[PDB]
């Protein structure tokens, strides 16, 4: 999984090399911003199941068919709810993580790969998520350096739907 | 590879689970003693070449059959292979120290290097050997109380000497 | 690979024989059965994408704890293998349909397949119910009576689910 | 095996793709042209040991040396004589193999494969196989496009010989 | 690989020995027979075709089996491939003959053949007799007293019998 | 190992190929230059306890500080002088190996891999044996092509320590 101190081994491997000065300034940078990022992912695992009603509804705002078309991709019957209500409740289990982490290895392995295939597959909108994501943003309520932590995950799976 | 803190998020997802309070206060705590773990690692790091040496030296007088002609250790390709598995080993257990966890010590190094060494003919418990020797060096090199702010750094030693005793115990 | 015609070639070869009325004839009826054949392939490989996200998703419909958090379906990584799994054996079950022998289907696929998944962690026995869903839809695509000149294809379709069949005991 | 068939299903899969239209016209092309060629497969079959005997023939008068001269490689006895009857009826054979499959694919595996070795291994002349593939061209008795079917396999040998 | 001088050496420098005046002697007079070593791998491999080619045609004749439709040397393909083991067993064995030792034909042709054959379905036994007829013939060719300096070489044939046998019992 | 006639055999091996006169007389080079290399070998075998104590002596009168240097790297100590006379005596055994075996392989094998990695580990200065093998050369008493043979290895071993 990638992370500050597992990209550092990672290097240090590929080289056959022990540790340097140069990868253990990388993981005391890591440990440093461990603060501000354990901040953010405090934040957000405390208020997860307002943020994620608020942003399934912010999709639904945005996205009125969503709500009404026949079909099992959409959120028109109680499961289909219940399946976008699930699925924005990974992304923000998963931008907690890469915060913990200290890196996107998290998402990277859990929900992006394979994204593309499995929006195409199940005919889910993009867009739909990037929606979602932009609601977390927006309402968060963190500020600082621990906005600036959550916002680079949030923005980095809006890249990744991008 | 995992570290300390992506082992905790793999538990966490294998059950589809935020973190608990619990959990947060754990990882933080573990930041909070980052220091000492990078001043571990850059200790043993800093004198790996005498701890392998030193180690090497140790076991050969102790096991004098190794380098004798026809003993495992013999010839100067065959010292060479011996003192560069003991400077892998070093290696890799400064990477779990780093990580705070075993994974890559075991994923890239321990696992099928017991049933390498029978191939080989190569006596694994004389590797533990030459591997409790390292650890008793690099653990009084990584705890010397001499130029560092003072502290406690026992559960982190205690840590490492564990991963050096598994390093032991995978080819022993 | 061998199709249906170098398998009866093959099997002569090996008895140092030219072929026999019976076998020509034989040979004579598979190529007046073509249409049919080709029929079968064309609409099923036309509807391939409906049939494997159809029979996946009452798979998982069925087998909710494949999906769930810590479930061989759980992550996008885990889903997409998955995916691919299905239409990978949708694929070669189409070539044997259009081989008429199950040659290129047993080794390039279905061989080792077993064990791949035991290695894995993989419910065979789930895998098979998605491959007897893709069955059903794709013999009810394949035999679907409208826009086609009307004829039996009862003998075809038999032969389209053995290899379905086939497939489903290989991972089961 | 190299046939229509065979050949479509292996361009697909080197592409990881289901089979498309474009490979399901080869092998309609294939089952089309199975009428002239399974034509041609009776014919050759049915009349093969006056074809194999007048071939072996053709081959002595071409070469009178080859009833006379001293060394196992020829059929100067008896037995050499059973071993060229043998080795003619298998080129024949082959060429029903081909018509029958609707590709070259059994005369490739089982005749034309390490074909060059064992000529000079055994000092057979290759010469004396194109004659006799030239005879069973000449006298099958075939017209239209079972002749063509027919003669587009034995030359595909006399070729490989060449 | 090694030649019969290295493995002297081996086996000395394995229990860290200088020669002996016994061993010094013997490899000396190794040097001396020198002369008969180079004639018996030249004869040899100056009629490897037909030495092949004869116990081919020997065995095939004694063994019609192996050629019928379906046997293990029928099709050009499989007559070509025996043709071919049957050309790489004997350069093996010359390539023993010239370093007086049987290290390369062990290592590089006999080791994993057997194993080979049976996964094939190639008779072993067959091969066997194959290689007893390339023996013979290659013998008799070796110690052919016709247009040669007189003298002994019963001690090479010997040596070079063993070879072939070696190589007999690993496919048999 | 290398040889000339594991070289040949190798060569030939490479190209798939039986030995051929362009090997044999390599090998017959070998034969007839071992009459040499043997009375080198066995000369040098003969008086190697002599040549190795003078050859120790060499190097501690040409660098004193071995003799007297605090350090288990050095002869200053009972063991050091062991370890010292040990290690030449091995390069005399190895030149040997190489006389009897017609090349440098033995060398190459038992010693000469992995040697600069030995040396520097160890802290072992390559000029200490480059003297004790200058003396091996000047006093082995050989002459004529003998003296050749012998002294090609002993060059061959200071050029692996340069
Ligand atoms: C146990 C292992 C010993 C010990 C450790 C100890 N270290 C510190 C404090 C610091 N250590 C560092 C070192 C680094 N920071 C880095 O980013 C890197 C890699 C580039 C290294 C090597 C730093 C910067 C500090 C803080 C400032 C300082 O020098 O104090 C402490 C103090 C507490 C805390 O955790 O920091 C302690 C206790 N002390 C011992 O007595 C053991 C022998
Ligand atoms: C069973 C599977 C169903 C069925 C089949 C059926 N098909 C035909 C006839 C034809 N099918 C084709 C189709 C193709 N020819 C091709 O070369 C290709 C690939 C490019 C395809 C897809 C053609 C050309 C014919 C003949 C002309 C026609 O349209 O009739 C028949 C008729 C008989 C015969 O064998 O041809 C039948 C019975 N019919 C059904 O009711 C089943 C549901
Ligand atoms: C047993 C195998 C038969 C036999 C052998 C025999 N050979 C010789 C002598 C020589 N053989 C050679 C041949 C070569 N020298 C080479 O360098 C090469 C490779 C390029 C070859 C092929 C030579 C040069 C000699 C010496 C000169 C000569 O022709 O005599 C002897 C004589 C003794 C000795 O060892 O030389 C013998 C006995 N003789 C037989 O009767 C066996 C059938
Ligand atoms: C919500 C924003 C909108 C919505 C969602 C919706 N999603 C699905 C189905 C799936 N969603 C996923 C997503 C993931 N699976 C994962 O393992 C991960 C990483 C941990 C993610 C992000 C998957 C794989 C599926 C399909 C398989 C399944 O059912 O779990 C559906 C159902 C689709 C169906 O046809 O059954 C729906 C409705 N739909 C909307 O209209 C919202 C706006
Ligand atoms: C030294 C204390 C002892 C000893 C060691 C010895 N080891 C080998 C050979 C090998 N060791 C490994 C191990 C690894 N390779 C890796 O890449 C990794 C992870 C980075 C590990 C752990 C391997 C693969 C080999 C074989 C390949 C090689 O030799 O390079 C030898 C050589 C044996 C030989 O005959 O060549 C030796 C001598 N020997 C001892 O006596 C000590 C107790
Ligand atoms: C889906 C219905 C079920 C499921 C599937 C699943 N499969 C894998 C992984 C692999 N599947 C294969 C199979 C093949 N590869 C081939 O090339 C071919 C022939 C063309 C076949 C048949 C292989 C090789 C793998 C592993 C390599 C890879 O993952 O790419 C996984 C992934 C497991 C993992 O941990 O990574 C999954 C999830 N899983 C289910 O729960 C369904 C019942
Ligand atoms: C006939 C035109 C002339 C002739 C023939 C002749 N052939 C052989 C021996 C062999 N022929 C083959 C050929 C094949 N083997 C195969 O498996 C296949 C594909 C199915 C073919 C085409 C082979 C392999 C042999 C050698 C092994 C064997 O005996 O089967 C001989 C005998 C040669 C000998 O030395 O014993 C002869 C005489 N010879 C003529 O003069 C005719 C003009
Ligand atoms: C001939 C006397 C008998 C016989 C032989 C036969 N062998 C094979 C196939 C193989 N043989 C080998 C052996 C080697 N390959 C090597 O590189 C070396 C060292 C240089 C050896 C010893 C191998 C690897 C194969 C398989 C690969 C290949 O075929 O190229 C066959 C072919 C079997 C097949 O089905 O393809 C045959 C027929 N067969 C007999 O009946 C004789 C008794
Ligand atoms: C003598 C010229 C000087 C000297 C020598 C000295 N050497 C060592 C230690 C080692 N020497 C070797 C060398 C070899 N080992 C081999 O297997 C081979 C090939 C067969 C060779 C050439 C090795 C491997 C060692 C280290 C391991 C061991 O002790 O065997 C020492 C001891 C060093 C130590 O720290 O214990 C010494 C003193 N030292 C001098 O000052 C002389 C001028």
């Amino acid at each position: 999984m990638k992370t500050p101190i597992t990209e550092a081994i990672a290097a240090a491997d590929t080289q056959g090399r022990f540790l340097s000065n140069t990868e253990l300034q990388a993981v005391d940078g890591r440990f440093k911003r461990a603060v501000a990022s354990m901040e953010a992912a405090r934040a957000l695992t405390n208020n997860a199941q307002s943020l994620i009603d608020g942003a399934a509804q912010a999709v639904y705002q945005k996205f009125p068919y969503t709500t009404t078309m026949q079909g099992s991709q959409y959120a028109s019957t109680p499961e289909g709810k219940a399946k976008c209500a699930r699925d924005i409740g990974y992304y923000l289990r998963m931008i907690t993580y890469c915060l913990v982490a200290g890196g996107t290895g998290p998402m990277d392995e859990y929900l992006i790969a394979g994204l593309s295939e499995i929006n195409s597959t199940f005919d889910l909108s993009p867009s739909w998520y990037i929606e979602a994501l932009k609601y977390i943003k927006a309402n968060h309520g963190l500020t600082g350096q621990a906005a600036v932590e959550a916002n680079a995950y949030i923005d980095y799976a809006i890249n990744a739907l991008s | 590879m995992l570290d300390a803190f992506a082992k905790v998020v793999a538990q966490a997802d294998a059950r589809g689970e935020f973190l608990t309070n619990a959990q947060f206060d754990a990882l933080s705590n573990l930041v909070k003693e980052g220091n000492k773990r990078l001043d571990a690692v850059n200790r043993i790091t800093s004198n790996a070449s005498t701890i392998v040496a030193n180690a090497a030296r140790a076991l050969f007088a102790e096991q004098p059959q190794l380098i004798q002609p026809g003993g495992n250790a013999y010839t100067n390709r065959r010292m060479a292979a011996c003192l560069r598995d003991m400077e892998i080993i070093l290696r890799y257990v400064t990477y779990a120290i780093l990580a705070g966890d075993s994974s890559v010590l075991d994923d890239r190094c321990l696992n099928g290097l017991r049933e390498t060494y029978q191939a080989l003919g190569t006596p694994g418990s004389s590797v533990a050997v030459a591997i409790q020797k390292m650890k008793d060096a690099a653990i009084a090199i990584a705890n010397d109380p001499n130029g560092i702010t003072p502290g406690d750094c026992s559960a982190l030693m205690s840590e490492i000497a564990g991963y050096f005793d598994r390093a032991a115990a995978a080819v022993a």
